[PDB]
DNA sequence: CTAGTTGATCTCATATCAGGAGAAGGAGCAGAGCGAATAC
């Protein structure tokens, strides 16, 4: 399971990172290039696979 | 100031004088709008803005979610409160909407039927504003950073585009050439600027620490690369003669397009001799900015003197340009401000940031 | 003396010699010339397109435009089949031009490489074969050439041979190539050749490729679906455009 | 789309320019005086001057020089336009036949560029080898001659210093120098470059910069025996040749800011120089065996406020005035016992800055006439004007008037007047508010280097004596007037807007009016309203009393307890400057959005913005001409008519005629100087040019258009300017053609051609039907 | 000297799971130790 995404906003491979905050139970996603930000809320169980999820989804939400 | 209108009515004083020290005055009396707002449509940053060139009426605005949106600025209400309502948007559900973020949207100049607009989904987008349907597309092997259409080209209409690849694309839009291409850059280009003096001089900054103006009908490269120390530090042109000590993301020429202002990475920016690109030493001190991408900042036009408002993390810093003297800062954002737009009929600011707003600045009083 | 725009006063006694087109071609080379643009004399064989270069170079020395006062040192690059030809022309239109060959044959006596520097310090019009360009392409390419002439410039048509190497090394701004036909087998030449007189003007090789000679070709089949051809045509119109002011064939 | 006619009733007086030289003849001495857009030619002869030619240039006149290239037999004018038309003139005379034949023309406007401060600036080469022109910041155009061009084909210089003050040519040096005085952050440096025409670059200097006066204004080139050049700053003068370095810092020139000068030699070894007080003094250069030995700058005396100033000869000076009348002055050897050598021979009169003016029908008679308040500080003046020609009358006041109405139950005029007091305070001269029959000074429980003190001065309208000078507060700027009566009180009232102004601010923040009451030769304090602000325009709206307090235009009701209350206020306004009235609508002119077409609906008791412009023009002026027309006057020297459209688009005012004058529009009125056209509105200017703006219908308008083609198909202009371009609508950031105004000064010229021409013109009625409709259109003027 | 013939050589162009063991790196924690920094 790669860690680095792919912006859904700009595009650019890898650009993304992910930051596990365990003790608040947050991860929060951010883009390098465009400094697009996302935070969702996150488990033990929960992987950089699954904020990057969160953050697809929320996007394809947010435009409908 | 009833100095100012005596001596405009007994003719002490050219009229020019009153007109031109009254906009500085009033781009010194920026402020937070008192009575103004913009309408909130973005769902993420606003990138970029831009007011069309005639008649200062209609904005556009490209966020990072992709849609464009197109505002009008006039107060066609009667309160002194007013918001600038959104005229049209490519939405969410228009079908050649910007897959990724819009990085930069321009008007066309020397009309408002047209605006182009491109993203990081490797498209510049034409767009007829009336049917408000993609006229053209151009499509790119690599993000686009920035683009920019001649203010002045009455004769050529080439949109000079500057992606990842470290080619300088120039887009006829006249019958439709993308095969241009200007080689001498090493990374990203991450900004592109057309000098508004000279019709075919276009200025291009890039992440290899370089700025070059190019003559576009030449075969020859690049005219002129700006040096910081104009030959201090001289050496065989392979690596030297950089324009800043980190990436060059921010072009703006001046009102009369006889200096060049360029923001980079290292926390400085730059006045440059646009004719031999020879650094003025003009100071701005720390100009704080780590964007990775393009960086949009502007100047004053009509004043008695010359102003430059950069964005300065969430702030807009307002530089006089010609001595670096730091006027203020304009702080009513609450995350790294993008772009700010200037209105030059009015003396007026728009800045939009990462926190989905677009704030106007009005002068007080 | 017929007088430009900008003011090129190409002599009287010349400019009335030459014919409409060729007064026509000698203006579109002076337009490039004040772009700091190079062309491809397109003409096909038998109009003169010697004539017109001959014309040209002289008005431009005679204006004393200017870097240079006037005309500086240039190279052409012919076949030798013609070399000689070449010289008899100049010295038949314009005289005062110490044209020089480079050649086995040549008139020189002594080291080649002393007549590169002799005709370079005069700011003489040196004639030379591919092959030499070729050959001293490190050498011949030190003097700051204000004019490169590449005649039958279709010997560039190949993007992989030594020879357009060799004379894509040159630094000038001014390139002009006589060819009776800039394009021969296909797409691959006309991109040499504008990578030769503009580097810039066309793409890179693989991106003129993918945008205009598979497209083409695509639609020059009359078993192409509908959108291929139209296709074809559009990418054809926008390479003629973009081609226009840089090829002048008649 | 409406239809206007433009005339000029009397053509601008002002003079912004005046050179002499060998224009008309080798032999002659020639008077060159640019009025704003006419050149008047006259000859030096022994007494006074002659006029021998008066051409009207399509052009504001911003540089006018003389200069005589090698070979040429008399000398070649150069003159540029303000709009950037470069014109070379020569003068041939064939017999009766008097011809400005344009030796060559173009225009030299660059596209983009910031207009330098100090104004547009022209030089030429004393040996004529090129023109330089300072018209924007950064740049110096040279425009060569040696190269005879017919469209004077110009290139930039780039200049490496931004803020040039002034530029002139040196003298005795083998290429072009040019010495320049520019300010950076560092001070005031004059500096010096020879411009290379063949390389087209500036080289270094003979000399190199050296750091001048702060205030170092003005550079003056020395001819061939001295050479290099004097500044003159507000406190010192400097002589620079490179390592002779001359100073003089007279007391005598602290006092006032030197302006103007001129050499009075043809070597340069005396000069005149002219302060904005009047003041004329000659600097005089002592050589020694040639170098310079010493500077001396001895007073002459005191002239009119000189704009430019020009030695003819023996001992006559022509001192060209804008603020004043222009003078012809002596100097004589010996002082007039006064301490004064200079003595008026002549006096050209002019009508100065026009800030305001009434139309009024003194004497009962069917006929108009017009008071206008002219003239600045020691020239400020009353002007009355009709039509007899024109015949000017002339009420010198000493101090500057503002504005100016009329009181007709109370015969006089109330006018605001303004004048400097140094010191308290003390006066520099005795000016009119001074000398009034009565006085008295304001006591206002209100509020609790050289100064202006304000007056309301009540002035009777048969003798124009001044009846009564009211003082105003200290600091206190008296800016509107209005002669009204308010409510249903019967009293007339001189209603007085006012703003106290502090060094300390920017925009005055306290203001108040005030309500005089002329009676039995007192003016009583009838009331009071302190306001918050600068009252900078006034009018009475149906019994009420409009004013503009500095953003908000309010309404005021006089009440049977005789004061001011508030009914009504707008606040949608950056600065509300001018204000009219038409019935229950107000035409609101703005410092920067240009109008404001707002309605009082009485029915409710507040103001509905009924409609406005906005396009960004810098008000000058606003006027109404018909129910739906809005004129106004913006600072570029434009009119242009707006018209309320035909939802919210119907908010936008529609600009339907646009029209480039050429001249600063201070204020319109309704009224006509005479005893087929619809409406007159007069308007004053600056430049002392009084026109008048009547309505046409519309197939007539269609008619006189075709006439106007057709003349500038015929007509041919001194710069060979295109009228249409002269006329063109024009701002820094916008060109427009002229719509829906006829210039009546071209129609008018159709009857100073001959038949010929005028068949020309009329080649598809007959040419008598014209004349007939062009005289006619000359009786309302 | 001096041109014409003879071979070699190069370029260019013609299409279509039931390993294991040990050594080197990096990671995270743990503490020790010393500079500054409040503060009694
Ligand atoms: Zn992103």
């Amino acid at each position: 399971l790669e860690t680095q995404f792919t912006c859904p906003f700009c595009n650019h491979e890898k650009s993304c990172d992910v930051k596990m905050d365990r003790a608040r139970n947050t991860g929060v996603i951010s883009c390098t290039v465009c400094l697009e930000e996302f935070q969702t809320p996150i488990t033990y169980l929960s992987e950089p696979v699954d904020v990057y999820s969160d953050w697809i989804d929320a996007c394809e939400a947010a435009n409908q | 100031m009833l100095g100012f209108l005596s001596a405009r009515q007994t003719g002490l004083e050219d009229p020019l004088r009153l007109r031109r020290a009254e906009s500085t005055r009033r781009v010194l009396g920026l402020e937070l709008n008192k009575d103004r707002d913009v309408e909130r449509i973005h769902g993420g940053g606003i990138n970029t803005l831009d007011i069309e060139p005639v008649e200062g009426r209609y904005m556009l605005s490209g966020g990072s979610d992709g849609v464009i949106v197109l505002y009008d600025l006039e107060n066609s209400s009667r309160q002194s409160y007013y918001t600038c309502k959104a005229v049209c948007s490519i939405g969410r559900d228009h079908p050649d909407v910007h897959r990724y973020s819009v990085e930069t949207v321009q008007w066309y100049p020397h009309d408002t039927g047209m605006f182009t607009s491109s993203s990081f989904d490797k498209t510049l987008k034409v767009w007829d504003t009336n049917t408000l349907q993609t006229a053209d597309v151009f499509n790119f092997e690599e993000t686009v950073y920035s683009h920019h259409m001649s203010p002045v080209s009455t004769k050529h209409c080439l949109v000079a585009v500057g992606t990842r690849g470290p080619k300088v694309q120039l887009c006829d839009l006249k019958s439709g050439s993308c095969s241009h291409i200007l080689q001498g850059h090493r990374q990203e280009i991450l900004a592109v600027s057309w000098s508004p003096r000279y019709d075919y001089i276009l200025a291009t900054a890039s992440a290899d620490s370089r700025v070059k103006l190019w003559d576009v009908r030449r075969a020859s490269g690049c005219l002129i690369t700006l040096d910081q120390h104009n030959g201090k530090k001289s050496q065989a042109v392979e690596s030297a003669n950089t324009a800043h000590n980190g990436k060059v993301n921010g072009l703006c020429f001046t009102s009369d397009g006889l200096h060049l202002l360029t923001v980079g990475t290292d926390n400085r920016m730059r006045l440059w001799n646009s004719s031999n690109g020879e650094n003025t030493l003009v100071n701005y001190g720390k100009v704080c900015n780590n964007s990775k991408k393009g960086l949009k900042f502007t100047v004053s036009c009509g004043c008695s003197s010359e102003f430059v408002f950069v964005p300065y993390g969430s702030t807009i810093a307002v530089y006089t340009v010609y001595s670096g003297e730091q006027i203020t800062m304009l702080k009513g954002h609450y995350k790294t401000v993008d772009c700010c737009v200037f209105q030059s009929n009015f003396q007026e600011l728009y800045s939009g940031s990462r926190d989905c707003n677009i704030l106007a600045w009005v002068p007080s009083l | 003396d017929a007088e430009f725009d900008e003011g090129f006063k190409v002599p009287g006694f010349l400019f009335k010699k030459l014919f409409k087109y060729q007064q026509t071609g000698v203006r579109w080379l002076w337009e490039l010339h004040c772009q700091q643009a190079g062309g491809i004399l397109g003409d096909e064989m038998g109009l003169g397109k010697t004539i017109q270069i001959i014309a040209f170079l002289a008005g431009l020395s005679y204006s004393k435009i200017r870097r240079f006062e006037g005309l500086g040192p240039t190279v052409i690059v012919c076949p030798t089949t013609v070399m000689h030809q070449w010289v008899k022309e100049f010295h038949t239109w314009w005289p005062p031009f110490r044209v020089a060959i480079l050649h086995e044959t040549g008139s020189y006596t002594h080291k080649k490489e002393k007549l590169i520097r002799d005709v370079a310090h005069c700011h003489g019009i040196l004639i030379t074969s591919y092959s030499y360009i070729r050959l001293m392409q490190d050498d011949i390419s030190r003097y700051d050439w204000h004019y490169v002439i590449l005649d039958e410039g279709h010997k560039i048509r190949n993007p992989n041979a030594a020879v357009t190497l060799a004379c894509k090394q040159f630094r000038t701004p001014h390139r002009i190539i006589l060819s009776g036909s800039p394009m021969q087998n296909n797409l691959r030449e006309l991109w040499s050749l504008f990578d030769f007189i503009f580097p810039g003007k066309l793409g890179t090789l693989p991106v003129f490729m993918e945008q205009f000679s598979v497209p083409i070709t695509m639609g020059g089949y009359s078993n192409a679906s509908p959108v291929q051809v139209k296709t074809a045509y559009k990418c054809a119109c926008v390479l003629r455009d973009t081609i226009n002011p840089y090829l002048l064939r008649r | 789309m409406s239809y206007n006619y433009v005339v000029t009733a009397q053509k601008p007086t002002a003079v912004n320019g005046c050179v002499t030289g060998h224009f008309t003849s080798a032999e002659d001495l020639n008077l060159l005086i640019a009025k704003n857009t006419r050149l008047e030619i006259y000859v030096v002869t022994a007494e006074g001057l002659r006029p021998v030619k008066e051409v009207g240039m399509y052009g504001k006149i911003a540089v006018m020089e003389l200069f005589r290239p090698k070979g040429e037999s008399k000398d070649l004018l150069f003159i540029l336009t303000a709009k950037y038309n470069a014109c070379i003139l020569e003068y041939k005379q064939s017999g009766e036949s008097i011809d400005i034949i344009t030796r060559a023309h173009g225009n030299v406007q660059d596209r983009i560029g910031r207009p330098s401060e100090t104004g547009i600036i022209g030089i030429i080469d004393p040996e004529c080898r090129m023109i330089g022109l300072r018209l924007y910041d950064g740049l110096f155009k040279v425009i060569p001659l040696d190269r005879d061009n017919k469209e004077l084909k110009a290139f930039n210089i780039r200049l490496e210093e931004l803020h040039v003050i002034d530029v002139k040519f040196l003298y005795g040096c083998q290429a072009p120098t040019i010495c320049f005085v520019y300010q950076d952050p560092q001070g005031r440096h004059v500096k010096t470059y020879e411009v290379s025409l063949r390389e087209k670059e500036f080289n270094k200097g003979p000399w190199k910069q050296e750091n001048v006066e702060a205030e170092a204004s003005m550079v003056i080139a020395v001819p061939e025996p001295f050479g290099g050049a004097i500044i003159i700053g507000q406190e010192s003068i400097t002589y620079h040749n490179g390592d002779k370095y001359l100073a003089i810092a007279p007391p005598i020139i602290k006092q006032s800011t030197i302006v103007c000068h001129n050499r009075v030699d043809p070597n340069g070894s005396r000069y005149l120089l002219g302060d904005m007080e009047g003041r004329l003094f000659m600097l005089l250069l002592e050589k020694e065996e040639v170098t310079l030995k010493d500077l001396r700058v001895e007073l002459l005396g005191e002239t009119s406020i000189a704009e430019c100033l020009t030695y003819l000869d023996n001992g006559v000076v022509f001192v060209g005035s804008r603020l004043g009348d222009s003078q012809l002055v002596k100097l004589n050897v010996d002082s007039n016992e006064q301490g004064s050598y200079v003595v008026a021979m002549e006096t050209f009169t002019n009508l100065g800055p026009i800030v305001d003016m009434c139309v009024v029908d003194l004497e009962r008679q069917g006929q108009g006439q017009l008071v206008t308040c002219s003239g600045a500080f020691k020239e400020g003046s009353l002007r009355i004007i009709r039509n007899g020609k024109l015949h000017i009358r002339t009420v010198p006041l000493y101090e500057s008037p503002r504005k100016i109405c009329y009181q007709e139950v109370s015969q006089c005029f109330g006018v605001l007047s303004s004048r400097i007091e140094v010191q308290g305070t003390t006066a520099l001269r005795p000016s009119a508010s001074t000398q009034a029959l009565s006085s008295s000074v304001s006591s206002s429980k209100l509020f609790s280097e050289e100064v202006e003190v304000h007056n309301l001065l009540i002035i009777d309208q048969h003798t124009f004596e001044v009846l009564h000078a009211h003082q105003f507060l200290q600091n206190e700027y008296a800016l509107s007037l209005v002669s009204c009566k308010l409510g249903k009180d019967p009293n007339t009232y001189f209603i007085v807007g006012t703003a106290m102004v502090y060094p300390e601010e920017a925009e005055p923040k306290q203001g108040r009016i005030v309500v005089f009451q002329y009676s039995d030769g007192k003016l009583q304090t009838v009331a009071e309203k302190e306001v918050k602000g600068a009252v900078y325009s006034m009018v009475e709206f149906n019994g009420k009393l409009l004013a503009s307090i500095n953003s908000t235009v309010r309404l005021y009701e006089w009440t049977t307890e005789k004061e001011l209350r508030t009914e009504c206020n707008h606040y949608n306004n950056i600065m509300a400057l001018y204000l009219k009235t038409k019935g229950d609508f107000i035409l609101v002119g703005d410092l920067m959005r240009s109008v404001l077409l707002l309605a009082y609906k009485p029915m409710e008791g507040n103001f509905e913005e009924i409609a406005r412009d906005f396009n960004p023009n810098w008000m000058s002026a606003v006027e109404i001409l018909d129910d739906d027309n809005f004129l106004g006057a913006e600072n570029a020297f434009n009119l242009f008519v707006c018209q309320k459209d035909s939802d919210e688009e119907r908010q936008h005012l529609q600009e339907v005629g646009l029209f480039h004058l050429g001249e600063f529009v201070n204020v319109f009125c309704h009224g006509s100087l005479v005893m087929p056209t619809q409406g007159s509105v007069l308007f004053g200017t600056v430049n002392g040019m009084i026109g008048l703006v009547t309505s046409l219908s519309e197939s007539w308008y269609n008619l006189l258009l075709d006439m106007q083609n057709r003349l500038n198909k015929v007509i041919k202009s001194v710069g060979k300017i295109e009228h249409s371009f002269w006329r063109s609508f024009h701002t820094e950031r916008k060109t427009e053609p002229a719509t829906g105004f006829i210039d009546g000064d071209l129609i008018e010229s159709f009857l100073d051609i001959s038949r010929p021409k005028m068949q020309e013109v009329v080649a598809n009625a007959t040419a008598d039907d014209l004349i007939k409709v062009v005289e006619e259109l000359t009786r309302i003027h």
